[PDB]
């Protein structure tokens, strides 16, 4: 068990436990999940409201700093109501430490636009509204950065197929450049690769 | 540890000050510059005359995308889809058929020259060393057409030679 | 059911946004087809940018409202500038065939399309 | 000269260079919207069309509430 | 018939459409934008040149991967141009210079040039031959130009009896030779009744013809919609523009419609008018 | 035939000045850029060709689309292609840039430069060896000694 493969440290698990303990109970009114795996990066699961009351709490207290910003993406889940995942990820600078504040969000209102406090967040605000179409109310400026114009479809979604609805060609005919159904030239075949035989037996859902 | 940078001063003794004013009138270390340009200058440039020399390279270039065959035998391939399965563009395109003879074999061995990122995962994954990545990269194609290989393509040009890509992996079957 | 929407109460804020933003689209057209040297009537331009306005007309949820408007009010922008090309503002229009009708024995002769 | 008549001549001649109304049919109960067959984008272009021509920015609930030719010429009788 | 000659789903980018088209010339005007409503269509073109290849690069990329294809051929024998339709569903005949060369005349590019490529066509087995032809080529006077092609006319309706014989009138366009004329003047004013006719109406019509058969054998004139004075219209180009022999004659000589044969009407497009096209394209003035 | 003759002399002499030098546009998109400016490395030079790097369009003799096209990037590609003269030469080097490539399945991508601009050399890779796409520069000039433009205008 010991040669190549990674041991592990109980000390950072019992540190970080403890410290997301003390936090779920130090702000009770948004906290639903806290989770630690087994390699001792911590994750809390939150409510859609208290995005900048735990943002405000978590850049300061002097037992939290956590002043580096990072990853926003909404990671998106279908077979549930709410669907998207705002995923901000959080780093100390004084205490080396990452914390993933997952806060969960459906497709049509808004989380409450994390700018105020990050600012940081604005791109990445606006890459989530350009890719997803998670609406920021309180925002500057929401505009469509990483895709084309005049392409729509919020393509980053999973009902946005591989290739796009619209495809380029230039014409003579009208001297320029324009838009088309799609018309592949072969198929991007689609392997079967989710095979039986339960892999990993501790993982497993309860079935009905 | 660090080692950080910019931390001194402007030495006010009358010395210092009248070299950087000496500097700063007198135009110096510029010239210095001009004085390590022109001992580049005096060197031998390394340049190669590209048509008759040729730059250097490895035993494990990925170039060509050549064919092989038996020792007097038959054709490498077994049309086992390894290489269909594994490339990243999806480039290759096998359709197979057995023939006459009762031995597994093709239709269709296609190879996308514009889709080819060229990685080497279509050597590493066939089990019997039938596509190899060949040592010779010239190309240069005037027309689209011409850049969409077919088995036949294939075996002409690993026809063409072998003992190039026998000597490479004569040489180098032992590292992988 | 608690649901947050973005700026309507009933369709009357609704109705005023959109024509508000047909009236910013109305004073939008002639400039940007004097400006990118096009070749189309000002009629025309007018008559297809109300057409797209009447597709979408069967819509009575209001936050489906707000974000159409929010929509128009982003591209009626990156239209205003220069950001947009000449080839984005063709795409919107239909010049090059597509010839597709919708008569049953034309989709029989060119077939499989049901 | 900005009297409530010629105020009323000048839009009654720009209703006449309006295009889908067919035919003028001018009254002080005309109601152009529902009598007539028109639509409320029909509407709004009309308001902001009188805007066009001759002068105030005639807001978005105001622009709701006219509905009618005569309604718009005593609006603007009020407004100018 | 075989497979991959029927027609395959959608149209455009490589969808496999109906025919294979031959097609002489294609480097000048009317058979570049052919060449492309066929790409549009989703037809594979094969087309000889006899220019350098730089001609053909430029008009190169309009059909999707491999569609069109590119051969040689020459004024002069008959193998070269077999060998270009050996195998072709429709085959199209444009070709002609408006001024006279050293090695060409107006006689024998209209008349030898038909000969030999309608006597290789149906010792070949070809079908829906369309020749253009300039509107109103008579026996009569004023150009060598109208008799050649009065002559070449005569050809293909006697030997070949079922070809479109196919007319426009004088096109205007992105590359007009007349209106160009026009921007290129000095001057002189004359009186004649004229009809243009723009190029986009006339290869659409073309392309329908050419992809609906039980419409053969009959020849087809185009129409412009207009049919005012040539006067009129040139200040109409200077007003619209801001600024204040042999193509001249042709432009003075001729210009009538004619009751005998059946022009857009059986076909089934709609006409762009003089006055929205001339709009989009009199650009390159001053500012 | 002396003619003919001048009009062979003449015609070697003009393509051969054309030919000769032959200073490109490097645009340059992705990692076929960075490969571009290896082979204007000191190694795998351009000097001994006549060939100068030059970011001018203005006077662009070929032009090297190198990187990855994408609709965003197309009509820009493509003003770049006009305001250029009109003896001018396309090298498509790269696997994404002559036919998709490796984003050949994707959206925002056009499929290969063919759907914008002709292409006369293509030289395929990932990224294409600068000696290799050195090697389809010389037989680009092999392209430039074939063109017979002043035969077939004497003889036209
Ligand atoms: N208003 C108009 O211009 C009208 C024109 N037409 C007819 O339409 C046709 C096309 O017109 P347009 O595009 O303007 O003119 P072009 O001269 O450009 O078209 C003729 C084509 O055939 C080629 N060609 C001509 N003569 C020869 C030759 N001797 N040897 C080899 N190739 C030759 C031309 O050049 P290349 O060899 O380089 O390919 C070109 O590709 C003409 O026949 C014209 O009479 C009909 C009605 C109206
Ligand atoms: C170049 C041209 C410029 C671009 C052209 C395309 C522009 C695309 C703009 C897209 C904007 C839209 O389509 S939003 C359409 C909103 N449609 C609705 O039905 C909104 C709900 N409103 C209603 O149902 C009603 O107000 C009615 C029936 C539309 C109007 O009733 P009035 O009568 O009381
Ligand atoms: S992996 Fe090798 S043997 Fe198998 S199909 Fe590919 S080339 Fe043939
Ligand atoms: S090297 Fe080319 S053919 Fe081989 S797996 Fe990679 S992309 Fe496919
Ligand atoms: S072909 Fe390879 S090296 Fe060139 S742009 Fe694409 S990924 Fe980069």
């Amino acid at each position: 068990t010991r040669p190549t493969v990674r041991p592990r440290n109980d000390v950072a698990h019992k540190q970080l436990s403890a410290f997301g303990e003390y936090v779920a109970e130090i702000l009770p009114k948004y906290v639903q999940q806290v989770q630690v795996s087994c390699f001792s990066e911590l994750e809390i699961c939150i409510h859609p409201d208290g995005v900048i009351p735990v943002l405000t709490f978590l850049r300061d207290h002097s037992n939290a700093q956590f002043k580096s910003l990072a990853d926003l993406t909404a990671v998106d889940i279908p077979t549930r109501q709410n669907r998207f995942e705002i995923v901000y990820n959080l780093l100390s600078l004084r205490f080396n430490s990452r914390i993933r504040v997952k806060t969960y969000t459906d497709e049509l209102t808004p989380v409450e636009s994390s700018v105020s406090v990050y600012k940081a967040a604005n791109w990445y605000e606006r890459e989530i509204w350009d890719m997803f179409g998670v609406f920021f109310a309180n925002h500057p400026d929401l505009r469509r950065i990483l895709t084309d114009y005049g392409f729509e479809g919020h393509p980053f979604r999973k009902d946005f197929p591989l290739s796009g609805y619209v495809e380029l060609r230039y014409d003579d005919e009208v001297k320029r450049v324009v838009a088309e159904p799609v018309e592949l030239a072969q198929e991007f075949r689609k392997f079967d690769l989710n095979s039986p035989w339960e892999a990993f037996p501790a993982y497993r859902q309860p079935p009905e | 540890t660090y080692k950080y940078v910019n931390l001194r001063e402007p030495s006010m003794d009358m010395k210092s000050v009248t070299d950087r004013a000496a500097q700063t009138l007198l135009w110096t270390e510029l010239i210095r510059g001009l004085g390590m340009t022109l001992s580049y200058l005096f060197r031998e440039p390394a340049t190669i005359n590209y048509p008759f020399e040729k730059g250097p390279l490895s035993p494990r270039f990925r170039g060509e995308h050549a064919l092989r065959r038996y020792p007097s035998g038959e054709e490498r391939c077994i049309a086992c889809k390894l290489c269909e399965a594994v490339c990243p563009a999806q480039a290759i395109t096998i359709e197979a058929e057995p023939r006459a003879d009762g031995s597994r074999r093709t239709t269709r061995y296609d190879i996308d020259m514009t889709k080819c990122i060229y990685c080497g995962f279509c050597q590493e994954a066939c089990p019997v060393d039938a596509i190899v990545e060949g040592p010779n990269f010239e190309f240069s194609t005037e027309t689209h057409e011409e850049l969409l290989y077919n088995k036949e393509k294939l075996l002409n040009n690993g026809d063409k030679w072998e003992a190039e890509i026998a000597a490479n992996i004569q040489a180098d079957y032992l590292y992988r | 059911t608690s649901v947050k929407p973005i700026f309507s109460r009933d369709m009357n804020e609704a109705k005023r946004r959109v024509r508000e933003l047909y009236r910013a689209w109305y004073r939008e057209v002639p400039n940007t087809v004097h400006l990118f040297q096009l070749d189309i009537s000002v009629k025309q331009g007018r008559d297809k940018v109300r057409e797209m306005f009447k597709k979408n007309a069967h819509v009575t949820d209001p936050r489906v409202v707000d974000l159409l408007v929010i929509k128009g009010k982003m591209e009626l922008e990156e239209t205003i500038n220069v950001w947009k090309q000449r080839t984005h503002v063709m795409r919107f229009f239909h010049e090059t065939e597509a010839p597709r009708p919708k008569d049953f024995l034309s989709k029989f002769y060119v077939g499989h399309d049901p | 000269p900005l009297t409530l008549e010629g105020i009323k001549d000048r839009v009654l001649y720009v209703l006449k260079l309006y295009d889908k109304i067919d035919p003028e049919k001018l009254s002080v109960n005309s109601h152009f919207m529902k009598d007539l067959g028109l639509d409320s984008l029909d509407q709004v272009e009309i308001i902001m069309a009188m805007e066009d021509e001759f002068g105030f920015e005639i807001p978005d609930i105001d622009a709701e509430k006219l509905m009618c030719p005569q309604e718009i010429v005593d609006y603007i009788a009020d407004k100018k | 018939l075989h497979h991959a000659v029927i027609p395959h789903g959608k149209g455009g980018r490589s969808s496999v459409s109906g025919i294979v088209a031959t097609v002489f010339g294609a480097t000048g005007f009317l058979g570049r934008y052919l060449v492309n409503h066929l790409g549009r269509m989703g037809s594979q073109v094969i087309v000889p040149y006899r220019c350098e290849p730089y001609d053909t690069m430029h008009l190169r990329p309009m059909g999707d991967l491999g569609q069109i294809i590119f051969m040689d051929w020459n004024g002069r024998d008959k193998d070269s141009i077999r060998r270009a339709v050996e195998h072709s569903n429709v085959v199209i005949n444009l070709v002609g210079r408006e001024w006279e060369t050293k090695n060409f005349d107006f006689e024998d590019v209209f008349v030898k040039i038909p000969q030999a490529i309608a006597q290789v066509s149906k010792e070949a087995g070809v079908e829906k031959f369309i020749h253009i032809s300039h509107l109103n080529a008579d026996i009569k006077s004023s150009s060598k130009y109208l008799r050649n092609k009065a002559v070449g006319e005569k050809e293909v309706r006697e030997t070949f009896p079922e070809a479109t014989i196919i007319k426009p009138a004088d096109i205007f366009g992105r590359e007009d030779r007349f209106l160009n004329y026009f921007a290129n003047i000095r001057s002189l004013g004359k009186k004649t009744v004229k009809q243009p006719v723009y190029i986009v109406d006339v290869t659409k019509g073309i392309i329908n013809a050419i992809k609906d058969p039980d419409a053969r054998g009959k020849t087809f004139a185009f129409v412009g919609p207009n049919r005012y004075l040539l006067f009129d219209l040139v200040q109409y180009v200077f007003a619209v523009a801001h600024r204040p022999r042999d193509k001249v004659e042709r432009i003075h000589t001729t210009d009538r419609t004619l009751p005998h044969l059946p022009g857009l009407e059986d076909l089934g497009v709609q006409a762009t008018p003089l006055e929205l096209k001339a709009i989009e394209v009199l650009r390159r003035h001053r500012t | 035939s002396r003619g003919e003759y001048v009009v062979a002399k003449l015609d070697d002499l003009i393509n051969w000045a054309r030919r000769s030098s032959l200073w490109p546009m490097t645009f340059g998109l992705a990692c076929c850029a960075v490969e571009m400016m290896h082979m204007a490395a000191p190694r795998y030079d351009m000097d001994r060709f006549g060939v100068v790097f030059r970011a001018s369009p203005r006077q662009s003799d070929v032009m090297i689309v190198a990187g990855t096209l994408t609709n965003k990037m197309a009509p820009a590609l493509r003003k770049v292609y006009d305001q250029m003269p009109e003896p001018r030469y396309v090298v498509s080097m790269g696997s994404c840039a002559n036919g998709g490539g490796y984003y050949h399945y994707s959206y925002s991508v056009v499929r290969g430069c063919d759907r914008i601009v002709p292409v006369d050399i293509y030289v395929p890779g990932c990224p294409p060896t600068a000696e290799a796409l050195l090697y389809g520069i010389l037989q680009l000039q092999k392209k430039i000694k074939r063109e017979k433009r002043l035969r077939i205008w004497y003889r036209r």
